[PDB]
């Protein structure tokens, strides 16, 4: 039932007596496992020899930390200019993209699909693709659009190079348009995967016949690999113009990613121009923020451009925009910023004024393996313990990169590192080493409740930081990357700390001689 | 027709004069306007068509039709998405098809399995790890009462067996291990993953109690086709318990594979979604010679009806009990329209959902006073068009399978009060200045069934239609 | 008892079972009132007969929401530059003053005093005021000394102006320093009352005497009053220069409160100069952005500087912005930047994006006159419920303004608005209201404490937005005023929204049904 | 001198260069370099004497001292601030003096009970306000033992009489009401303050219990100043309980009425904080014949020798104890050192306080190979400072109510590895580069006193001593 002045959703609707009864009677109809079985096998779930069965899977993947190649050849599409992405198979695939980019950035995204279907399945996709280019260039005129494939279409072996060249002679899409393609199976690693070999099609389709000559313009170009925090294109536009040292993003998604509400939809909104990508050849050098993703793009930057590709790590913490800013001061020949100096003592000042609540935590985190080893260096730089570290699509070289750091480091003495390992993996680590908390996206919100179940004492709650975050709002509006983005961290971590302190210290008569007004 | 119906026919014709000729020809055929005399549609419109190449369709694909709509709201079993690793993480979580029970150890829904194909399985094949992956998942998740193995595009195509392999682990497991064939190349959108699902249902499911003692009442009942979107299902399990019922079975929303096992020994199965599951409904008439009939549990004027039409299918007792049961819940009825009808009464409204709320939700918006001025639907058949021909007022757009195109004119030239669609229609509606709300997920409330729910589909359309952010989207210097 | 591998600090140390030991022994030597008694009294302080008894009090205050007169003196003063704020007085008072900011800003706060004693009590404190310029003037060399009053000062009246006047003529302070003095009586107002008392001193010493011409300047002063987020000074500034509306702020301690930790104490830093303050007049208006507290700031602009004093309500929320920025615009003579007219409608996409969780939602919340009205209007627009309203220090002219506004919101049908009232009292309507959240400071942790105490179905949590803010680290950075502001406002409920949810969803088996990925 | 006493000597002579003529002579009197023959300061120092008008005194006033410090921390009187609302709302919950209860109801130290005077109230006075005041503190707070009245600077100024108020208040409330004339403006610093409170606390509470039955045993002491800063006295009394001791009372950290009342039957009072409580204790020893000591437990050097001292006031019982005690903690202490001490010896701390941790603290410094080379009071007295020389090695600078300028200065000359002080000072010296610990308020840690408190110490030194964050002032391209 329901009272006309306080009506009740689901929750807490069905905690109402009536629905409790309802849930006892449908209970008898499922033959269910007995309470204090479900409770031994529960108790199991968090043990040490539960994890080590765990650990001896081969074939078994349950709650991955990663997606696959096109989702992030959709987002490197999405970053320039009047680009509609456009993925080359069926259309399920586009479906589920789209609905999971909508639901981090609470925005619209456009992505067609060109529907292949059994029939595409036998004969190959040519006739989606010259059909599926003319319809949506009719509906959607872009200037630029964007392929990439889905895994059937990679099975069945189309010819995409071959289809698109078919579609402008036939006359399916008009020649002006530019149609970048690339590969992205995705059996092949995961989502950072895909965004890498987009930007390798971009870069071919603007750029291969041309005759560049690095320095031509004093400038630098910069290439970000899969990011979802709106802050982290702006502040790099921020810092560079600080530096006074012209830039241009290739692949920035943050304009059609934040459009306003004023009563009209557009679909397409700033990106990189074709004129940004047809001149980065001439580029002083072109800066590759994510470098373990940024493997193709590499290879653009120097083999086709003849450019330094001056190796830069993730610019997450202090150090590391440090080095990004000296970087660019070497480059440029121009000076750091005096605004940029303050503003980094200001993130000292910050560090030092919150350190005895972080110094000695413990932390878990799990996510790509570019931001993994940013946030790991970090937590190190703030005396901080990262003693769980997972990334599900990172590689053995990347793994013996991150012990080597963590060797050196005074604080990394009890950190273990897990490649190809899982979310069903790491909650038993988080059952089995119990950090202080745990960072990671919205799926880690089923561990921190896993944790919470055993007891209060063992709950290992979650910070939000990563890809997706699906159940706060407006995350991704946040800034990881230079001194804003380290702020925007050490505020996260230390009010995070103090959180649950006060909860810890919140219980009347008990535990609140130590419930501090002043931290 | 009517001056709506020639508004709607014109802009029916300006609206498709963007699509290259081919298209344009075939795409008239998937939208005409109502006529109240019409009792089919007949020649008036086609669906379950393949979609246009690269027209940005809202459909999905089999594999979300049979793993994330039939198959994966089943709490006591492991579903396990068997390919690459997108299409069961962006399917994790997502649909909000409610459940008790404990995670990860008696009930498996938010988890998500998967064979996380890489280029090896396509090389070789996948049924040698579907086979290890099954074994580890019985190390692990011991109290799984089945299995189910949900196909991506990539099995089919790369020549894999999983019958076989779902036969013989289903021996080494003695557990019932279900092959589904649900690769999203198959069919043209969700549909044809729920007709698959209904046949693997009937071949692997459905028969595996028979001949074996069960215990009726002469008021068992299923509720066929309720997914339990926010608890929609409880919320109508309640009102046929209190008309005296037993409902023995719910598919799938909270349901269970003990209790889909159970269903043949029913009397009575009642569909909600006649889409999705009246395949199996059909072949339980046929074959075990148990009735169905199709109900509806949007607002009191259907609500009333269904519980008195459900009524009639048993004894007076139970006509009686559903006189009590609608007498009961009068007064909360009266309040929810005394209080919330003159808010939204007037206002009119464009729906856009997959296969049977496009038409299901139109009683409970004109309980509200509200009136449907468009209504599609993503991927419905001719019959479910048939269907929604008596709650249409006569002009009324009514579409198939909709580019975003086409439902951006529509909603720039209709300029319908509130939008109910999808969440990839929801962030661009809004920044046009339309009030929406997610008719499949409820917008994160619900539930919508029953009279508990009719109260919050009340609250949440006052919400969003009224708010007052809405008349904030033009700068006042503007 | 501790073990080397894991040191406790006093929480959880406390919690072993010898220190649970040693209370039950320490408590037999008490005479502590029974267990049952306590728990009876302290159901009886959360009931309607104990709220009616707390709403006769006459004498008693219990739990202030207010500070008095010299901290907004000294905050003011700190706007300037060079300034050093000096307290005429006792020294206890100046202690203190340092230690409430030092403890919200995580900064230093220079302020001194002349450290008036008995002798100074009989013999006022002349003596005091010359040796106390002359040796500020020598230690710290400002080029302004600020001087407010604590209240033995006053209450032994000491003629600030004639001490000031004498000090000057006894060569005990230069000439080239500035010494603008007010009276500052902690027992008229408050803290807001001090700052605009300060301001008017400033303007008394820096324009008295000039013959200004409004609009010879082609720019806007602006006055902000008492606030204590260091972005709503940065975004104001930042707004005039996107709208080309050159500016000045006249207070602004946003540098001296955020000097960078590199080595090096800066006691000094920006601020209002004074040549800003003395050309004040020139410009084409000054804009007071908090009019409540700002009354003599207001005859100041009129009576002294012949400017209009352009009603301005506080830029809180997207239509008070609006608002701004329109006055802003009308004033000058220049549009409005298409830069804020695209952060206006992403702060409106936010809002459609969010208005399910928060529509309805009922808010109770304190602070001072001008934020509480600010933040009830923006509460309104969001279609919250602003249930309770209490401001400590507002008076009966301000209540009839903000009855007025309720009573034209759909959304304040249910609100009542209470002045002179304090926290005690804020406890109880917690109690006996009930809303689902309150929005408040540091010492709003206690109220959220006592109604968890009741149960955890009464809990009202709190969400930190106000001063002081004691009890997390670095909120005084943020921004509260226009979009910027207005962003992080709904960001911050809708999150406090959610994350309710997920606590009150996240039993395991139990209410976990609605533990959604997806909000 | 030796050599490090002559650089400071110079040094003092160069920060004193800065001051006016007639306070540069008078500053000059409060520094020194001691010397470790010298078991009195004489007229080397003075100190207790007025502050210097405008420069940036770190001292606080007497109400700070009795409101704050002595009576603040009794759990089970309500403390009336009683003046303009200041005063009680900066001090309200700054100082960590741990207690457990229940707030509001049956211990009230963090509610801020003032009477908010208004310009009525100095007009016409405010003991009518005060007296309905306390009729209500009495409805809505009934499980009080006892009220305190703390004055704040204008009570006395308006010739307010807070003792008549006090004496008709207890006859109707029939508890005892308390005066305090702790005005700010009172005294020089924090000190009179608390002298001030102990003469109340002689005359108001301690005879109370005169003449009434009392249950006693041979070893009942009393813990005489300790304020259980982040729960120091609860680690202090365990040790002594473990001992044999029965620890009667605490004055007042987690303190009661109760105690306070009690501590005239003890057999022995344990003085830490000398400043503050000394009064009382000479007080008890005339009046009550009870004997007194001064103890120290910072640090296992000083801990040892406190228990051993404090055992051989007893018997051999309680002398075996005590050894049993310190070999007990043996192993953790020296686990303590072992990890701790290489990572802190040898590194140079300056300590600037009020009136007993500049010393009292030197020796669990030295525990750990740290050494002293600056240590100075706010507020101490010269007793304080004899005190203070026998734990200085020779030539360390040794001064009395700094400026903000001269510990600037001091801290700039000397170069300190660490700073222990207070929260006006901690962000100054951090932004200086200098590492900082609250030696205050623990910089939200403790407890710092006892064998569990050491731990804690040493884990916070080297915390902060050694974060990595003290190598980054300096940007890297500088
Ligand atoms: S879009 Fe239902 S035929 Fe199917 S997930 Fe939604 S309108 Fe589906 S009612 Fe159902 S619970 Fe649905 S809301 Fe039939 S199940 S493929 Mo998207
Ligand atoms: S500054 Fe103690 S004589 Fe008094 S509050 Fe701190 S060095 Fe006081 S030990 Fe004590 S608990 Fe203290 S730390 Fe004597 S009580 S007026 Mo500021
Ligand atoms: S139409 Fe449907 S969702 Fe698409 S793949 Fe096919 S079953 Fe699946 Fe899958 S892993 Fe990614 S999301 Fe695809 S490219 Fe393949
Ligand atoms: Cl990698
Ligand atoms: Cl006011
Ligand atoms: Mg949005
Ligand atoms: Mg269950
Ligand atoms: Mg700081």
């Amino acid at each position: 039932s329901q009272t006309i002045d306080k009506i009740n959703s689901c929750y807490p609707l069905f905690e109402q007596d009536e629905y409790q009864e309802l849930f006892r009677n449908k209970r008898q109809l499922e033959e269910a496992h007995d309470a204090q079985r479900v409770q031994e096998v529960f108790a199991w779930t968090t043990t040490a020899e539960y994890e080590a069965l765990n650990f001896r899977r081969e074939a078994l993947t349950v709650d991955p930390a990663k997606a696959c190649q096109p989702l992030g050849a959709v987002l490197c599409s999405l970053g320039f200019a009047n680009t509609l992405p456009y993925v080359h198979g069926s259309q399920g695939c586009v479906a589920y993209f789209r609905t999971y980019f909508n639901r981090h950035f609470k925005e619209p995204i456009a992505c067609v699909s060109d529907s292949m279907t059994e029939d595409a399945a036998v004969f190959g996709g040519n006739n989606n693709m010259n059909l599926g280019l003319q319809n949506a260039s009719a509906l959607y005129k872009p200037e630029i659009i964007a392929v990439s494939t889905t895994c059937m279409a990679e099975v069945i072996g189309d010819d995409l190079q071959a289809f698109i060249a078919n579609a402008k002679k036939d006359g399916f899409v008009d020649s002006s348009i530019a149609v970048p393609h690339a590969h992205t199976p995705s059996f092949i690693g995961s989502h950072v995967t895909g965004w890498d070999n987009m930007f390798e099609g971009f870069a071919k389709t603007f750029t291969a016949d041309y005759q560049g000559q690095p320095g031509k313009l004093p400038k630098l170009n910069l290439v970000t690999g899969f990011e979802t925090y709106l802050g982290n294109f702006r502040v790099l536009k921020r810092m560079m113009e600080q530096m006074a040292v012209p830039c241009s993003l290739l692949s920035d998604p943050s304009e059609v990613l934040d459009t306003p509400a004023d009563g009209h939809y557009r679909m397409y909104s700033g990106g990189t121009t074709q004129q940004e990508m047809k001149e980065a050849p001439d580029a002083i050098d072109t800066l590759l923020l994510q470098p373990w993703q940024l493997l193709k793009s590499k290879k653009v930057v120097q083999e086709m451009w003849n450019q330094p590709a001056t190796e830069v790590a993730i610019p997450l913490g202090l150090a590391a925009t440090d080095e990004l800013l000296m970087t660019v001061s070497q480059l440029s020949g121009k000076p750091i910023a005096d605004a940029l100096t303050l503003e980094r003592g200001r993130l000292v000042d910050m560090m030092l004024d919150s350190h005895t609540w972080l110094h000695g935590k413990k932390f878990g985190l799990y996510g790509d393996p570019d931001f993994v080893m940013g946030l790991t260096r970090f937590l190190l730089e703030l005396g901080c313990e990262p003693t769980v570290i997972l990334s599900h699509n990172a590689n053995k070289r990347w793994q013996k990169a991150m012990n080597k750091m963590l060797d050196a480091s005074p604080y990394g003495r009890d950190s273990e590192v897990f490649i190809n390992c899982d979310l069903w993996h790491f909650r038993s680590l988080m059952f089995t080493r119990q950090p202080d908390f745990m960072i990671g996206n919205s799926y880690g919100k089923f561990i921190q409740r896993d944790t919470l179940a055993k007891g209060k004492a063992f709950e290992v709650p979650l910070i939000r930081l990563g890809f997706p975050l699906f159940d706060r709002h407006h995350l991704h509006r946040q800034t990881t990357w230079g001194y804003e983005g380290a702020m925007n961290i050490v505020t996260t971590l230390v009010n995070a700390v103090l959180e649950k302190l006060d909860s810890d210290t919140s219980q009347l008569g008990k535990t609140d001689y130590s419930f501090d007004l002043v931290r | 027709t009517n001056a709506t119906g020639e508004r709607n026919l014109a802009l029916i014709q300006e609206v498709l004069e963007v699509f290259p000729e081919t298209a344009r020809k075939e795409r008239r055929k998937h939208m005409m306007v109502s006529d109240p005399k019409m009792k089919s549609v007949g020649k008036c419109i086609i669906s379950n068509r393949k979609s246009q190449p690269g027209v940005m369709t809202v459909r999905g694909c089999a594999y979300a039709g049979s793993k994330g709509v039939v198959f994966g709201p089943i709490k006591d079993m492991a579903h396990i998405s068997h390919g690459p690793v997108g299409c069961g993480q962006y399917s994790r979580a997502g649909r909000r098809n409610y459940y008790t029970g404990v995670s990860g150890v008696d009930s498996f829904g938010t988890l998500n399995f998967t064979s996380d194909f890489q280029e090896r399985d396509i090389v070789f094949g996948g049924d040698k790890k579907l086979s290890k992956l099954i074994e580890e998942m019985e190390l692990l998740f011991p109290l799984t009462k089945g299995i189910t193995i949900q196909s991506e595009c990539p099995v089919g195509l790369i020549g894999d067996d999983i019958s076989a392999v779902a036969n013989a682990s289903s021996k080494a497991l003695d557990k019932p291990v279900i092959p589904v064939r649900c690769e999203g190349f198959r069919g043209v959108s969700q549909s044809l993953g729920h007709h698959i699902a209904n046949d693997v249902v009937r071949d692997w499911i459905l028969n595996n109690r028979e001949g074996q003692p069960f215990e009726t009442t002469p008021y068992d009942v299923a509720i066929i086709g309720d997914y339990n979107i926010g608890g929609d299902a409880w919320a109508s399990r309640i009102l046929l318990e209190e008309m005296g019922l037993r409902v023995v079975a719910q598919w799938s929303g909270d349901g269970t594979l003990v209790e889909m096992e159970n269903t043949p020994f029913v009397k009575l199965n009642l569909v909600h979604c006649y889409r999705s599951m009246n395949y199996i409904a059909r072949h339980m008439e046929e074959k075990h010679q148990i009735p169905w009939m199709e109900y509806n549990f949007f607002g009191p004027t259907k609500i009333a009806e269904s519980l008195r039409k459900i009524a009639d299918q048993f004894d007076d007792t139970i006509r009686a009990n559903a006189e009590a049961v609608i007498a009961r819940y009068e007064g909360q009825m009266a309040a929810i329209i005394a209080k919330y009808r003159p808010r939204l009464e007037g206002r009119k409204v464009l729906l856009y959902m997959g296969g049977l709320r496009p038409r299901h939700v139109i009683g409970a918006y004109e309980d509200l006073g509200m009136e449907i001025i468009a209504a599609g639907y993503e991927f419905a058949h001719n019959d479910d068009y048939d269907r929604t021909l008596p709650d249409l007022k006569e002009g009324t757009l009514l579409f198939d399978d909709a580019s975003s195109y086409e439902l951006e004119a529509f909603v720039k030239a209709l300029k319908p009060d509130l939008i109910g669609s999808g969440i990839k229609e929801k962030y661009i509606f809004q920044k046009m200045g339309v009030p929406f709300r997610q008719m499949h997920s409820w917008d994160y409330s619900g539930p919508y069934h029953g009279y508990d729910g009719f109260a919050i589909f009340a609250r949440d359309m006052d919400m969003t239609l009224n708010n007052p952010a809405w008349n904030e989207l033009t700068a006042p210097w503007l």
